[PDB]
RNA sequence: GAGCUAGCCCUGGCCAGGGUGAAGCUGGGGUGAGACCCAGUGGAGGCCCGAACCGGUGGGGGAUGCAAACCCCUCGGAUGA
RNA sequence: GAAUGCCGGCAUGAGUAACGAUAAAGAGGGUGAGAAUCCCUCUCGCCGUAAGCCCAAGGGUUCCUACGCAAUGGUCGUCAGCGUAGGGUUAGGCGGGACCUAAGGUGAAGCCGAAAGGCGUAGCCGAAGGGCAGCCGGUUAAUAUUCCGGCCCUUCCCGCAGGUGCGAUGGGGGGACGCUCUAGGCUAGGGGGACCGGAGCCAUGGACGAGCCCGGCCAGAAGCGCAGGGUGGGAGGUAGGCAAAUCCGCCUCCCAACAAGCUCUGCGUGGUGGGGAAGCCCGGGUGACAACCCCCCGAAGCCAGGGAGCCAAGAAAAGCCUCUAAGCACAACCUGCGGGAACCCGUACCGCAAACCGACACAGGUGGGCGGGUGCAAGAGCACUCAGGCGCGCGGGAGAACCCUCGCCAAGGAACUCUGCAAGUUGGCCCCGUAACUUCGGGAGAAGGGGUGCUCCCUGGGGUGAUGAGCCCCGGGGAGCCGCAGUGAACAGGCUCUGGCGACUGUUUACCAAAAACACAGCUCUCUGCGAACUCGUAAGAGGAGGUAUAGGGAGCGACGCUUGCCCGGUGCCGGAAGGUCAAGGGGAGGGGUGCAAGCCCCGAACCGAAGCCCCGGUGAACGGCGGCCGUAACUAUAACGGUCCUAAGGUAGCGAAAUUCCUUGUCGGGUAAGUUCCGACCUGCACGAAAAGCGUAACGACCGGAGCGCUGUCUCGGCGAGGGACCCGGUGAAAUUGAACUGGCCGUGAAGAUGCGGCCUACCCGUGGCAGGACGAAAAGACCCCGUGGAGCUUUACUGCAGCC
RNA sequence: CGAUGUCGGCUCGUCGCAUCCUGGGGCUGAAGAAGGUCCCAAGGGUUGGGCUGUUCGCCCAUUAAAGCGGCACGCGAGCUG
RNA sequence: UGGGAGAGGGUGGUGGAAUUCCCGGAGUAGCGGUGAAAUGCGCAGAUACCGGGAGGAACGCCGAUGGCGAAGGCAGCCACCUGGUCCACCCGUGACGCUGAGGCGCGAAAGCGUGGGGAGCAAACCGGAUUAGAUACCCGGGUAGUCCACGCCCUAAACG
RNA sequence: CCGAGGGUAGGGCCCGUGACUGGGGCGAAGUCGUAACAAGGUAGCUGUACCGGAAGGUGCGGCUGGAU
């Protein structure tokens, strides 16, 4: 049947992307924390 | 004269439509339409604030002239009577001798080809607009400004009218569509005559699809819900109210007056409504 | 977190074929004039049958499955909410 | 040593289930150490509104080639979407950007918020919508509307020439629009030809033929032809389109009006460039100087911004045209021609799937376009087939039980069973014919029947064409032929009567309920005078609504018909400028602390003092409620009638053993051989009853009862047969579970149901296929139940608060 | 209670005997025939249907007879639901 | 042809009396109702009086033993539209007539449907009295209805 | 071919019968009340509507076949 993951590059970048995170207190904390944690990617990869 | 249908579907048995016979133009004046932003009942938060709205036919808004004192003394010709989907009344297209074109709502009896005019000296004729002080007591009247130069506010729906009943200082007494007796300032403009298309009220939508075409989505009785949803929700089997009938938000809904008490305009309502 | 799902907004797309034959129109009759009747024209409808499409009624299978809801047969809607 | 402990390793089950659609295989020849599985050939089967082809999304090198086979591949592997390497994606015209705006998002102005932040006009962003210039063929192992060829085209820059009041982010026009139906003319596509071109062919009884087989085009600028779309012309006035305006709007006059003219597309033609089958031979070469013609069918596509009708009344902005303003008229713009200039990103490949979403090469899911032929009334249905693509990545045998999917069945025909569950029956088209009832539409495909193939003859109309031939479409009659059977295969209702519920089409518990539940038109009550009420928000601000009482919110009822009785004492809501109570506050009688005192300080009576409450009224489609006992008639029985107690008032009409009836299978009637169900009645209604509506109701229903006809493997009552498994052999090889086990029966005993204790009995050791009685078998720390001063949802006249409102 | 699945039906039986029938008997208010009642006896047998989920029961038509109980109200790792 | 009388019909408008309600004023201890009363209304200021206003319905006197219409029926006043009818003259047509099964139209009240309207009146209903009872008569309330438009109903002691 | 008739199916009309139900007629001495006849003690009658154990009552409009 129809599953829950329906990839969509525009939806991925616009929802979880770098610029969505920086435009919001919570998202900037998500960036702060993933940097402190030393994540290799701060943001989901989408090819655009 | 509402038009019936033969019962050749279950829904056509009761469905009635307007006759549209007063209509002489069937596409709007391009320079007077603009897109009507459909809301679904949602405010600027995205939140539903008026339940069960949405999904009705697309409409363009006809810009209507509810002032009519921008062009005092300039006569106009009535060029057409058109369908307006944004109101119950029909609208009338006016050609001013200016060349300027404007929509007013079509009073009852207005005939294509006649002239109308606005101002303190206008004849007392169906279609004409005067400040209230110059309209003779007894006159049936519509599209009544409620405060000078703020725009026509009262008696705009199909068939409605206000009657001038008397005068008192700067104010005149109106019997509003609802029966209420209210002082309105004399400088407030009104238009002579009742609003047209009085058969509107006798339309029988006939089926649920018709409500859907108007942007009306199904209304769910609180008695059909659960207690998390509504004061009337719950109960094994069917259930009477079991408490004073209440809204979704808890407040009582049979009799409870809701006009704010200390409202400055109370000094101007003479007698609350009738019937 | 509304890339699932629920609702709404904006902008596009889709619905083989067959059937029924509303109003109106025209003519004929009718009458004081009419209502009205008749025939032709017409092509209405949350109209009918049925694919796509959307469903999920009953039964059988499946039950460490092909599948964490599927398969077969059957069945509902299919110009409309 | 235990924690259903944690991490890891390794066992058991077991060579067991399984190896993922039952569309299907066989052989020969290659290659290789090795071949059912790789390659080639021939035979066979499967898809063909796809299981083929082209887009988009998503994926991201999987594409092509060489070399490989450890692992991945459910077996094998020499093969591969796998490993290593090399190569491969070429655009002014395709898509997107250097254009436009939609929702929405953002946001100079501005507004609001403890902070964070929330709003918000313009503007900006934002596309699968608007707008915009490339078609046909060739080439690569792999890209191509991109490279090449041929023919076309756009914008920008500069120039030359001609022309003009040139000039805009401003004004105006235009862009610019719905649904259903649809005309004319075309094209796409397809059928046929005795015509043109073609390698060949004559089989096996016949055919050298008007034979078989194959093909008979595609693009194309200007011009012209055809079909359409768009559009009046002139003058005078002018106060409107937030400056101006010759524009546009409005008024008047004149000429034109199915037209014409001008303009723009579509199609045809068109200089020219291409392509070009079968077969034969080895992707290619031939065929081939290939031919490239005629007739017919014909779109849902094109002309298009076409036409008609209808109500629910159908985006915006730019490009573009016109108008003028600053300006500038040496400029500038329009037109024609010439030269120059023309950037960024995508382009491989999969794409209904082994490359996307489902942990898997997963029977699931995934939007748009093309989707050929013949027959079946039509069609995208169905059968078979084209082009094209496949046989589904374990096989070989055997022909047990049993299971699955399937076929048939003597006599019977629902006797099966909770139930005709299931499966039969019926089944398309044509014609005949069709009841109660009805809201006059319907019920209706009611029911029930007859026809249906092929041949010959006569004959009617229509389209194309010419008015004819041909082609093509719709028919009428007559005479016959065959078989068991002519919608001969595939696809295609069983029917009727009678109840309950719900009017109806719709909607719902994604994944155990599709319903009588929700919704629904419609009815009523109620709130709401507009800065509405109401809703979200601390607010600003929104929605309501650019609406205005024929409107908007809330509530109940639920088409329609006939109706909806009595009670306002309690609760609610509505009304009541009196009275009673009533907080802060006003007032200050009268005290008190202190000080030498002026003072300073604290308490404080009457009285005045809001909402609320009390109190007085109203109000039922507001919350709700609508009695008891005893007696009585000239047979009896029963009480129209009476007595009395109580109530705020004692249930009306209608209906009633009911989706409600306890006693109950009430009683009587019907249906049946027989009827706890069903239907119709009766009424002592445990415990109907009038908008939580009452009683009905045509039509409707995958709703739930009862009955009958038809027909059946449901059954008496089972038999046979098919295929896929089960079974045997080769290959690969799990799982839950498991204290250890050397693990029998009875009668007893035992924590009360013993392989394990006692006595007796029986029993050589180990397997395979089967069956499920036990191992209180597995699974899941029982959902029931109780317990915990455990939790959560919900309610209210429980408590106590808060928002909100007064 | 770290689970002993709970009515009825179907299938499949097996057992007890306080015996429904068949066999053998005594007493009889046993003429005969048919019964009544008790004794012995478990070898076998003990029907088909209507109603209801029903067990049971009632009814229809038969019968030699239409027996009563146990087996976790026998039997859901056998089926139904 | 010339004239007449008339509540004949339809439409539009419009006048004054009275009632009820509302607002202001003034005033206070009852009003109302009957056979008598009670319910009811009234110190929260009723009744009685004055002024203002809203609204509906019916038109006093004239008015009659009157008039008109086929009937049912028709009454303030104005205008418009329209019917029947009588008289005069003796002008025109030349029996063109009478009745009339069917058909068609009209048809008081009440009633019904969809809207509107609602002052007074008033089935139902509530209460107070009366009575053995009083589902009546009388009294206080009161909803349909009575009024308008359109569409039905088609009855009558529709009688002379 | 037609054809008595037979069979399948569906209609129409009439007759009988049916739990139960509706009123109607009649029947020496039942119960309730007193609606009409007199102004019948509220003049009666009337078509319609609504209500009530029952006759009846009430509303609307009509008739005199109403008395004084
Ligand atoms: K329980
Ligand atoms: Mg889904
Ligand atoms: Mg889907
Ligand atoms: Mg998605
Ligand atoms: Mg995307
Ligand atoms: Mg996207
Ligand atoms: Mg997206
Ligand atoms: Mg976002
Ligand atoms: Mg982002
Ligand atoms: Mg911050
Ligand atoms: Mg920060
Ligand atoms: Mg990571
Ligand atoms: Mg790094
Ligand atoms: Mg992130
Ligand atoms: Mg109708
Ligand atoms: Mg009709
Ligand atoms: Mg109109
Ligand atoms: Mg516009
Ligand atoms: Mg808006
Ligand atoms: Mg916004
Ligand atoms: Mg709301
Ligand atoms: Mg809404
Ligand atoms: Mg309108
Ligand atoms: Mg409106
Ligand atoms: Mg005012
Ligand atoms: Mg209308
Ligand atoms: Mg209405
Ligand atoms: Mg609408
Ligand atoms: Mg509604
Ligand atoms: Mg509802
Ligand atoms: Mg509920
Ligand atoms: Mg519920
Ligand atoms: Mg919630
Ligand atoms: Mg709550
Ligand atoms: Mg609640
Ligand atoms: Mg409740
Ligand atoms: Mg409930
Ligand atoms: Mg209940
Ligand atoms: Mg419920
Ligand atoms: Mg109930
Ligand atoms: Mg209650
Ligand atoms: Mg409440
Ligand atoms: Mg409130
Ligand atoms: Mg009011
Ligand atoms: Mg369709
Ligand atoms: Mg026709
Ligand atoms: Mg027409
Ligand atoms: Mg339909
Ligand atoms: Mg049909
Ligand atoms: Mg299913
Ligand atoms: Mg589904
Ligand atoms: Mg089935
Ligand atoms: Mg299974
Ligand atoms: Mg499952
Ligand atoms: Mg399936
Ligand atoms: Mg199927
Ligand atoms: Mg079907
Ligand atoms: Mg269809
Ligand atoms: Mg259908
Ligand atoms: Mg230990
Ligand atoms: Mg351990
Ligand atoms: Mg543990
Ligand atoms: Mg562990
Ligand atoms: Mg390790
Ligand atoms: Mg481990
Ligand atoms: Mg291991
Ligand atoms: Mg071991
Ligand atoms: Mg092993
Ligand atoms: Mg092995
Ligand atoms: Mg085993
Ligand atoms: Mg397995
Ligand atoms: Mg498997
Ligand atoms: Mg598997
Ligand atoms: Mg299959
Ligand atoms: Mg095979
Ligand atoms: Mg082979
Ligand atoms: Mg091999
Ligand atoms: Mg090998
Ligand atoms: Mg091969
Ligand atoms: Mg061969
Ligand atoms: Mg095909
Ligand atoms: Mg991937
Ligand atoms: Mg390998
Ligand atoms: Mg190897
Ligand atoms: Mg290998
Ligand atoms: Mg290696
Ligand atoms: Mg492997
Ligand atoms: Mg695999
Ligand atoms: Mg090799
Ligand atoms: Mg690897
Ligand atoms: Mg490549
Ligand atoms: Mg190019
Ligand atoms: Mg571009
Ligand atoms: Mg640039
Ligand atoms: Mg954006
Ligand atoms: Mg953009
Ligand atoms: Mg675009
Ligand atoms: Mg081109
Ligand atoms: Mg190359
Ligand atoms: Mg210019
Ligand atoms: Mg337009
Ligand atoms: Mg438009
Ligand atoms: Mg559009
Ligand atoms: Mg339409
Ligand atoms: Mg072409
Ligand atoms: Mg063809
Ligand atoms: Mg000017
Ligand atoms: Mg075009
Ligand atoms: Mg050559
Ligand atoms: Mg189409
Ligand atoms: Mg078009
Ligand atoms: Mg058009
Ligand atoms: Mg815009
Ligand atoms: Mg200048
Ligand atoms: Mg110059
Ligand atoms: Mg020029
Ligand atoms: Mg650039
Ligand atoms: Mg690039
Ligand atoms: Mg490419
Ligand atoms: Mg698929
Ligand atoms: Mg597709
Ligand atoms: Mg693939
Ligand atoms: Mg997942
Ligand atoms: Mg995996
Ligand atoms: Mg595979
Ligand atoms: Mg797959
Ligand atoms: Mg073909
Ligand atoms: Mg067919
Ligand atoms: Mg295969
Ligand atoms: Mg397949
Ligand atoms: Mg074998
Ligand atoms: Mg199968
Ligand atoms: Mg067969
Ligand atoms: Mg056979
Ligand atoms: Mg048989
Ligand atoms: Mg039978
Ligand atoms: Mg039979
Ligand atoms: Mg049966
Ligand atoms: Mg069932
Ligand atoms: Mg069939
Ligand atoms: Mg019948
Ligand atoms: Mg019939
Ligand atoms: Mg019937
Ligand atoms: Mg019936
Ligand atoms: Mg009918
Ligand atoms: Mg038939
Ligand atoms: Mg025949
Ligand atoms: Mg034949
Ligand atoms: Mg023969
Ligand atoms: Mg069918
Ligand atoms: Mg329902
Ligand atoms: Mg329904
Ligand atoms: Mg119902
Ligand atoms: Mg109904
Ligand atoms: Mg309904
Ligand atoms: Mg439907
Ligand atoms: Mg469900
Ligand atoms: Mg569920
Ligand atoms: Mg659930
Ligand atoms: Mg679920
Ligand atoms: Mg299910
Ligand atoms: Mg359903
Ligand atoms: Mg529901
Ligand atoms: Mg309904
Ligand atoms: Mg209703
Ligand atoms: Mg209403
Ligand atoms: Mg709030
Ligand atoms: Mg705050
Ligand atoms: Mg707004
Ligand atoms: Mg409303
Ligand atoms: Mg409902
Ligand atoms: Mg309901
Ligand atoms: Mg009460
Ligand atoms: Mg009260
Ligand atoms: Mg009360
Ligand atoms: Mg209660
Ligand atoms: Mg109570
Ligand atoms: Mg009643
Ligand atoms: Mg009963
Ligand atoms: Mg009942
Ligand atoms: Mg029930
Ligand atoms: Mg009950
Ligand atoms: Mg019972
Ligand atoms: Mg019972
Ligand atoms: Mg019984
Ligand atoms: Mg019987
Ligand atoms: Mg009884
Ligand atoms: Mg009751
Ligand atoms: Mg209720
Ligand atoms: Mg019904
Ligand atoms: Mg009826
Ligand atoms: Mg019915
Ligand atoms: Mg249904
Ligand atoms: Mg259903
Ligand atoms: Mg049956
Ligand atoms: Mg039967
Ligand atoms: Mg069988
Ligand atoms: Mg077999
Ligand atoms: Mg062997
Ligand atoms: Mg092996
Ligand atoms: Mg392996
Ligand atoms: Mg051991
Ligand atoms: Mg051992
Ligand atoms: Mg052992
Ligand atoms: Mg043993
Ligand atoms: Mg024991
Ligand atoms: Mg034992
Ligand atoms: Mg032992
Ligand atoms: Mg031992
Ligand atoms: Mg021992
Ligand atoms: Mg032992
Ligand atoms: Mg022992
Ligand atoms: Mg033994
Ligand atoms: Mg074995
Ligand atoms: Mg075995
Ligand atoms: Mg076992
Ligand atoms: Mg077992
Ligand atoms: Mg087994
Ligand atoms: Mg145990
Ligand atoms: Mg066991
Ligand atoms: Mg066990
Ligand atoms: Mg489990
Ligand atoms: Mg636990
Ligand atoms: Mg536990
Ligand atoms: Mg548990
Ligand atoms: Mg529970
Ligand atoms: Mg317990
Ligand atoms: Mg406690
Ligand atoms: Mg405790
Ligand atoms: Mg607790
Ligand atoms: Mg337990
Ligand atoms: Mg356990
Ligand atoms: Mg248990
Ligand atoms: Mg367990
Ligand atoms: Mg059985
Ligand atoms: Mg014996
Ligand atoms: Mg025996
Ligand atoms: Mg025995
Ligand atoms: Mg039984
Ligand atoms: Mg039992
Ligand atoms: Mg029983
Ligand atoms: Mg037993
Ligand atoms: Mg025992
Ligand atoms: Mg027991
Ligand atoms: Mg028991
Ligand atoms: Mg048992
Ligand atoms: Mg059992
Ligand atoms: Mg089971
Ligand atoms: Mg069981
Ligand atoms: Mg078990
Ligand atoms: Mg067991
Ligand atoms: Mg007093
Ligand atoms: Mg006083
Ligand atoms: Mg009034
Ligand atoms: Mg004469
Ligand atoms: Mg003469
Ligand atoms: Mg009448
Ligand atoms: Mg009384
Ligand atoms: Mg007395
Ligand atoms: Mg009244
Ligand atoms: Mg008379
Ligand atoms: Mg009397
Ligand atoms: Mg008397
Ligand atoms: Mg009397
Ligand atoms: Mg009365």
């Amino acid at each position: 049947m129809k599953r829950t993951w329906q990839p969509n590059r525009r939806k991925r970048a616009k929802t979880h992307g770098f610029r969505a995170r920086m435009r919001t207190p919570g998202g900037r904390k998500v960036l702060k924390r993933r940097r402190q944690k030393g994540r290799w990617r701060l943001t989901p990869a989408v090819r655009k | 004269a509402v038009k019936k249908f033969k019962p050749y579907t279950p829904s056509r048995r009761f469905m009635t439509v307007a006759d549209f016979s007063e209509i002489t133009k069937t596409e709007p004046e391009k320079s007077l339409v603009k897109p009507l932003k459909k809301t679904g009942g949602r405010n600027n938060q995205g939140r539903i604030t008026v339940r069960f709205r949405g999904g009705g036919h697309k409409r363009l808004y006809r810009i209507i002239d509810f002032k009519r004192w921008d062009k005092v003394g300039i006569p106009a010709k009535v060029a057409a009577i058109e369908y307006d989907p944004n109101r119950s009344a029909r609208i009338a297209l006016l050609h001013y001798v200016d060349g300027e074109k404007r929509y007013i709502i079509a009073p009852d009896g207005l005939q294509v080809g006649q002239q109308v005019v606005a101002g303190p000296d206008a004849p007392i004729q169906v279609g004409n607009a005067l400040p209230l002080r110059f309209i003779p007591v007894g006159t049936v009247v519509h599209a009544v400004e409620l405060e000078p130069k703020k725009g026509a506010k009262l008696a705009r729906a199909a068939g409605t009218s206000a009657q001038i009943q008397g005068r008192e200082g700067d104010y005149v007494i109106l019997r509003l569509p609802s029966g209420e007796l209210r002082k309105v300032h004399g400088e407030c403009y009104a238009t002579v005559g009742a609003v047209g298309n009085a058969d509107h009220k006798n339309i029988v939508l006939g089926k649920a699809g018709r409500s859907r075409w108007l942007g009306r989505r199904p209304h769910v009785r609180g008695a059909a819900m659960n207690p998390v949803d509504h004061p009337h929700g719950g109960g094994e089997g069917r259930a009477p109210r079991g408490r004073p009938p209440a809204s979704p938000w808890g407040w009582q809904t049979k009799g409870l007056k809701t006009r704010k008490r200390r409202k400055p305009s109370s000094r101007f309502i003479i007698a609350r409504r009738k019937k």
